[PDB]
Parts: structure tokens; C-alpha cells; sequence
């Protein structure tokens, strides 16, 4: 019925461009509040 | 309710809708249609 939210920060060393940074890391949940929201398509706010 | 909401003038505030192609999900309300030209008639509003 509602959004959930799940975050985890990371500290980079490896290279930025062409790569995606290889190994495992679990995201844990942060924050999910109940919001009866229907989402379609979504944007980025840069 | 009826002794509530139905009285000497009534209540008639109470709206509800008949014609959708988008059908309700669980814990889901459309708040507004966007009832358009749907039909493709060529004389603009025709009758029946």
C-alpha cells in the first residue's frame, strides 16, 4: 500500500567512470511511511 | 444514517462514479478523470 525506503552509503576507491563498483553490500531499510500513492513514472531532481 | 445525513433537505454532496477503463487496485482512489473525445464522431456531440 505504501512506499518503502532502503539506503547505504559506500565509500568508493575504484575508479568512476565505466564501472560500477564490484562486491556485496546489503542495503539496509531507513525510512516507510504510509503514503496510498499511485506512481506510474518518476523523475530525477538534479 | 439515514436520521444523520438524510434529513428535510438532504445531503446531496455525495458523488460517485460510473465509467472507467483504468479499474480500482487495493487501497487505490482515482481522484480526478480525464473524460475526453473518446469517440471518434465525426459530427461533434451527436445525439443518444
Amino acid at each position: 500500500g505504501y512506499f518503502k525506503i532502503y539506503s547505504k552509503h559506500t565509500p568508493i576507491i575504484v575508479r568512476e567512470p565505466e564501472d560500477l563498483p564490484q562486491g556485496f553490500s546489503a542495503l539496509e531499510p531507513l525510512v516507510d511511511l504510509p503514503i496510498g500513492i499511485n506512481i506510474t513514472r518518476f523523475q530525477t531532481l538534479l | 444514517s439515514n436520521k444523520l445525513d438524510s434529513k428535510v433537505s438532504g445531503n446531496y454532496n455525495y458523488l460517485y462514479r460510473l465509467f472507467r477503463k483504468s479499474n480500482l487496485k487495493p487501497f487505490e482512489r482515482d481522484i480526478s478523470t480525464e473524460i475526453y473525445q473518446a469517440g471518434n464522431k465525426p459530427c461533434n456531440g451527436v445525439a443518444g
